[PDB]
């Protein structure tokens, strides 16, 4: 289904959102930057 | 060196050797004001006129004019307005050029190291500016450091320009084997070594200049004394004007004939931007060349009249404030002609 | 950090490698072929050289040259025609005798449209070579030249045929200042063509060292 | 997915900087490829030689000569030992990293394509994909030097493909406005979408893998999914006209890369499918642009023959 496919994408995005350095801002020692 | 700029007020060729009398009523010290010329001697007859015997004479008994004061003070200013427009046309241009959308391009380098040349005739001429306004100086060295730093710049513009005018020539005539020839890394050592051969033949146009106590006078040893001055005018005038016009000369006759042969003239704006600078160039340096070429002539004795003496003096001023708007005055040549420039001032508007 | 050193150096040498190659590929002048199936001729008929496109090595009067023939791409010829940006020239070889043969010509004349409105190719001229003269005399003492070029309005000389089809070829070129088309009848000898095609290099590079400088 | 997307928060404007610049080329770049040591990075260029970019300390540690010096694209292989490239002359070159004496050295020469590889992507160590201007995408073997598959169902000039994250799946686009899924082990088209109305020049993978985003020359990025099939997300923005070069996700998928040849590109939302971000720094027509697997840096060629990375 097309809800239920755009549901499992969502869930994707925000469960690893947290891990993505690009959404959200990360300290620049940590990075190479 | 940069004869122009000196406390010149008395000026003695025509008579040296005199009698000794007792109308002798003073000797002024002409060597502080200007070492060109030796120590004169007053007379008694309440006005300006002018060796070994005459010396112990006076111990024992004991003109240029104020034109120049007058000229020095307007010309404070010239240089004061032309510094503020031409270093900031030349900060310009060298930023666009720096912020070239194209790299390693010939030309654009020669063309940002005339630019610096040109930076350097700005940046040493505030020091002779404030030298004239107090007569002070600065350590009994700056004096001399700004006259090194304006025959770096000069020669190092009329060596850039006459460089930038065979890269014209190889790249329009010769364009078989010019690509060849030259390349990013060629051009590179090529700008490096007329940046040696700049500060190899400025070298004994500075080498012996002594800050005087409101000048910069020159030590010039017993030997050369006469050698410095002579070898100061002839080099920067052969290698100055005359040798560059001919080069030139030789250069921008052929890229026209190759334009000519090939149909190109209507196509050659480019070629011709660099042309009305390279001819304002010469229109500009040539009164200082011709002056400073009659008082080179002038050790013969060419112009023995005092009032000629002055009239040459005076030019050779004038000239030489010439020179200092031309400096600024050529990165308005550049926007008035450039087109790709004009859009970089209207961008950063 | 001795590793970190020997990287840097290394770096900086495979990089002044790379400039120097640079260079050298800059002092070569590239050349790009086009037609209507039929080209190659000069490449033939030059008697001496050195797969998507073929590279024949070429070097005359000291200066080396590099043509690049695409008759072999079936694809779209846009998507890959952006890609040749920076060479000097192009060769364009087109039979003479091809208006006969059906269609050709219409052919010939929508590619240079093509190649003359694809905003990618401004600032380099074409060279035209026009191929099959000598047969061209025989194919026109027949052929009115009517039914390719309708309203023709002239006589059967092949000079006033030869000077028309410049003629059109000269009516492509939209811009008539930024690209400078130049135009030769290919003969048997080799010696004619090549100084025509090193005069037109030695034109296009004279062009492209007046738009260098730092002003434009 | 407008309207089922309209509650959740957008991400907003990021202020993305070049963390570093990259100048070891005189010439246009087309494509490149991220590693999976998230620490080098490969561009090809008219030079004629082939490089890999060191972005953690800005340096190069490979110069490979090109015998093709019109080479179009490049892939680095997930292993690191392999690195491929396309070009005019059908023939994609497999040169090795150091693997035997430390030099680096022609392993294959792959040939038997006829019109100009324009993409071509390393699916495992020993077998390569290769997309070509002759309608026919092959994969390829570096032990054989043949195709062992080769997929002719597209009707169009083929542009670019993109790996799953499996390894066992692959998409390409062409000029024609239909572009269908081809499967390794079925051998066969399963899916086709449609929906576009101009060529087809960028395709990569949703990192989960059930969806890839292309974009068109008309200015527009649609996203395709294996289960609606029909286009749910589609990306515009209604003020230029230019086309889309090349197309990336992000680590995560949120934030989307877009290789829009106005001199700059355009970084949006996966799913806000708003502006989110404008990479300005490119003085030239933009062609390649890639997010590191770990998402730490970002870079992105262009025709201005320099390379910045993004952080
Ligand atoms: C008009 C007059 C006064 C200017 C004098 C022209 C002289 C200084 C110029 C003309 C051509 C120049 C040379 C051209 C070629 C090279 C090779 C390069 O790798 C080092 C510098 C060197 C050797 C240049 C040094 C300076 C040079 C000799
Ligand atoms: C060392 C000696 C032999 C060099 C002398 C070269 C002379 C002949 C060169 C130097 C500059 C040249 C001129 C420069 C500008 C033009 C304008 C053009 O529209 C017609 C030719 C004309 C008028 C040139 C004629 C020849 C010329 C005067």
């Amino acid at each position: 289904k097309v809800s239920k496919a755009a549901a499992d994408l969502m869930a994707y995005c925000e469960a690893h959102a947290k891990e993505d350095p690009l959404l959200t801002p990360v300290p620049a020692s940590e990075n190479p930057f | 060196q940069h004869h122009g700029v000196t406390k010149c007020n008395i000026t003695c060729s025509k008579m040296t050797s005199k009698i000794p009398v007792a109308l002798l009523i003073h000797y002024q010290q002409n060597q502080a004001s200007c070492c060109k010329r030796a120590i004169i001697l007053e007379t008694r007859q309440h006005r300006l006129f002018c060796e070994q015997w005459v010396k112990d004479a006076m111990q024992h008994l004991d003109y240029i004019g104020d034109i120049v004061v007058f000229g020095t003070v307007f010309l404070s200013i010239f240089y004061s307005v032309i510094f503020a427009i031409g270093l900031v046309g030349n900060l310009l241009v060298v930023f666009a050029l720096t912020n070239s959308k194209k790299p390693k391009s010939v030309t654009d380098i020669y063309l940002l190291n005339l630019a610096l040349s040109d930076l350097l005739f700005v940046a040493t001429l505030p020091f002779w500016t404030h030298y004239l306004i107090n007569e002070k100086g600065l350590h009994n060295a700056m004096c001399k450091f700004t006259t090194a730093f304006f025959f770096i710049g000069f020669f190092g513009s009329i060596f850039f320009l006459t460089v930038i005018s065979i890269d014209r020539y190889l790249a329009i005539v010769l364009a078989a084997n010019s690509m060849n020839n030259r390349t990013v890394q060629h051009g590179v050592t090529i700008s490096l070594g007329v940046w040696a051969a700049a500060i190899l033949v400025a070298a004994p146009q500075f080498m012996f200049t002594k800050q005087k106590e409101n000048e910069c006078c020159g030590d010039y040893p017993e030997v050369l004394q006469e050698i410095w001055p002579v070898l100061r005018n002839v080099e920067t005038n052969f290698l100055g004007f005359l040798l560059p016009l001919l080069i030139m000369s030789y250069c921008y006759f052929r890229i026209i004939q190759t334009l000519f042969s090939s149909k190109n003239h209507k196509k050659a704006k480019a070629i011709k931007l660099i042309l009305l600078v390279v001819i304002v160039f010469f229109l500009f340096w040539t009164p200082y060349n011709v002056v400073i070429f009659l008082e080179t002539l002038k050790l013969y004795d060419f112009f023995p009249s005092c009032d000629m003496r002055k009239d040459l003096r005076l030019a050779l001023s004038v000239t030489e404030t010439v020179a200092f708007s031309h400096c600024c005055l050529n990165p308005l040549i550049y926007a008035f002609a450039g087109e790709k420039f004009r859009r970089y001032l209207y961008h950063l508007y | 950090s001795a590793e970190d050193k020997a990287a840097v150096e290394r770096s900086k040498m495979i990089d002044r490698n790379l400039r120097e190659d640079g260079e050298k590929a800059a002092r070569e002048v590239k050349l790009l072929l086009l037609g209507a199936g039929e080209s190659g001729k000069c490449t033939i008929v030059k008697q001496m050289k050195i797969t998507g496109i073929v590279e024949t090595h070429f070097t005359f009067k000291d200066l080396h040259f590099k043509m690049f023939d695409v008759t072999a791409q079936r694809s779209e010829r846009k998507k890959w025609i952006h890609c040749f940006e920076g060479v000097t020239a192009i060769i364009f070889c087109v039979a003479l005798s091809d208006y006969d043969l059906v269609n050709r010509m219409h052919a010939s004349m929508k590619l240079f449209d093509s190649i003359c409105n694809n905003k990618w190719f401004t600032d380099t001229s074409i060279i035209l070579f026009l191929n099959k003269k000598d047969l061209f005399e025989e194919k026109i003492k027949k052929s009115p030249l009517t039914i390719c070029y309708p309203e023709y309005a002239g006589s059967n000389t092949y000079e006033e045929a030869a000077a028309y089809i410049q003629c059109q070829f000269e009516d492509l070129n939209k811009r008539k200042d930024t690209k400078e088309i130049y135009t030769h009848f290919t003969c048997s000898t080799d010696t004619k063509n090549v100084q025509f095609v090193f005069d037109a290099v030695t034109d296009v590079i004279i062009k492209n060292n007046l738009k260098d400088c730092g002003l434009f | 997915l407008s309207q089922i997307t309209n509650n959740i928060d957008p991400v907003g404007r990021i202020q993305m900087r070049t963390r570093r610049t990259l100048r070891g080329h005189l010439a246009k770049i087309y494509a490149m490829h991220w590693g999976t040591d998230s620490r080098l990075l490969v561009s090809a260029s008219q030079d004629g030689k082939l490089i890999i970019w060191d972005s953690y300390t800005t340096n190069k540690v490979h110069a490979i000569p090109l015998r093709s010096s019109w080479v179009m694209t490049c892939a680095y292989a997930p292993s690191g030992n392999y690195v491929a490239c396309g070009g005019l002359d059908n023939i994609c070159s497999i040169y090795n990293l150091k693997t035997r004496e430390g030099n680096v050295r022609v392993s294959r020469e792959l040939a038997g394509h006829t019109g100009y590889l324009s993409c071509c992507r390393f699916l495992d160590d020993n077998q390569i994909v290769t997309s070509s201007g002759d309608t026919t995408c092959a994969l390829w073997d570096i032990e054989t030097g043949q195709q062992t598959t080769t997929f002719t169902g597209h009707t169009g000039d083929v542009m670019s493909l993109s790996l799953a994250p499996d390894t066992r799946l692959f998409v390409s686009g062409a000029c024609d406005a239909s572009a269908k899924l081809w499967d390794v082990r079925e051998g066969m088209c399963r899916q086709t979408f449609t929906g576009h109305e101009s060529d087809i020049n960028a395709i990569c993978f949703f990192p989960n893998g059930n969806a890839f985003a292309t974009g068109s020359d008309d200015a527009t990025c649609r996203l395709f999914d294996l289960r609606a099939d029909q286009e749910l997300m589609t990306y515009s923005h209604d003020n230029i006209i230019c086309g889309i070069t090349s197309v990336s996700f992000s680590k995560s998928g949120r934030l989307l890369l877009a290789g829009y040849d106005d001199f700059n590109c355009n970084v949006w939302d996966a799913l806000k499918a708003d502006r989110a971000g404008v990479l300005a720094g490119h003085d030239n027509r933009v062609s390649c642009l890639g997010v590191t697997d770990d998402g730490m840096a970002v870079a992105t060629g262009s025709w201005d023959s320099f390379l910045k990375i993004w952080n």
